[PDB]
């Protein structure tokens, strides 16, 4: 289980750069209100990472080992990106069947 | 030329019936699901891993019935909505036109093997120069490492 912390109130055209600590894979994850949990980036572990075609070039995710903490800069936000925001372990598909536990998720509000 | 148009991986023109493979992990990891952009089953097709560098065994059969022209290929690993980790680093092409005649596709210089993904998300376009003549195309995840694969495909051309 991993907590997520960093968010607040940003105008568009914004910056804001989200935390989440307690692991390999780990992935971003946004729950809009009225919309289902979907996928903004993952860095996996040569340590890959990629981002929804909705954040790409815009979001940018590194992991630290010296503060065992993910960080996400997410930058020229837009209303869109208004969501709880997510942090969790990708996993195997030998451990694909095993329940996920989420934790704390903030709120980000991208108004005006 | 400009013959670069979707075959039916992701569209659902090639049904479920005319993708097979090697071998599958589960049900829900059957050759069915190894279409390109589908998040449907765990994700993609996933063999009873993992690929042998020496022995690569394993493969992923599309059925296309009448004789195309496959210019391009494109290829995904299991994303599995943002929770898998699995993909293909590397691949090769076989094709037949009788389904008994296997070739494998090699590149105007003479290699056998294309890159492949870089992660289970991003679709990665390999051009196919000389282009492929087939009815059947088998897709080989090709590796350094005992490592877990999963693939999701999608081959672009046109018809004879």
């Amino acid at each position: 289980q991993l907590q997520a912390s960093g968010g607040g109130f940003v105008q568009p055209g914004g910056s804001l750069r989200l935390s989440c600590a307690a692991l390999d894979g780990m992935g971003w994850f946004r729950q809009a209100p009225g919309k289902e949990r979907e996928f903004v980036s993952a860095i996996s572990g040569n340590y890959a990472s990629y981002y929804a075609d909705s954040v790409k070039g815009r979001f940018t995710i590194s992991r630290d080992n010296s503060k065992n903490t993910v960080y996400l800069q997410m930058n020229s936000l837009r209303a869109e990106d208004t969501a709880t925001y997510y942090c969790a372990p990708q996993r195997s598909i030998y451990q694909s069947h095993k329940p996920i536990y989420w934790g704390q998720g903030t709120q980000v509000t991208v108004s005006s | 030329a400009i013959c670069r148009y979707p075959l039916g991986m992701s569209g659902g023109q090639i049904p479920d019936e005319d993708i097979t493979a090697s071998s599958q992990w589960s049900e829900s990891t059957a050759a069915k699901y190894g279409r390109l952009d589908s998040e449907e089953g765990d994700g993609a097709w996933c063999p009873e891993i993992p690929v042998e560098p020496d022995d690569l065994k394993e493969f992923l059969q599309i059925d296309l019935h009448t004789l195309h022209f496959i210019t391009l290929v494109g290829t995904q690993g299991r994303h599995a909505g943002g929770h898998g980790i699995e993909f293909a680093p590397m691949y090769k092409i076989n094709y037949s036109r009788d389904g008994t005649r296997w070739i494998s596709w090699r590149n105007r210089h003479g290699k056998q093997v294309l890159d492949g993904n870089s992660n289970p998300y991003d679709i990665f376009l390999k051009d196919l120069e000389p282009p492929i003549v087939a009815r059947f195309v088998r897709f080989i995840p090709v590796t350094d490492h005992s490592m877990n694969v999963c693939m999701r495909v999608e081959l672009y051309g046109c018809v004879w």
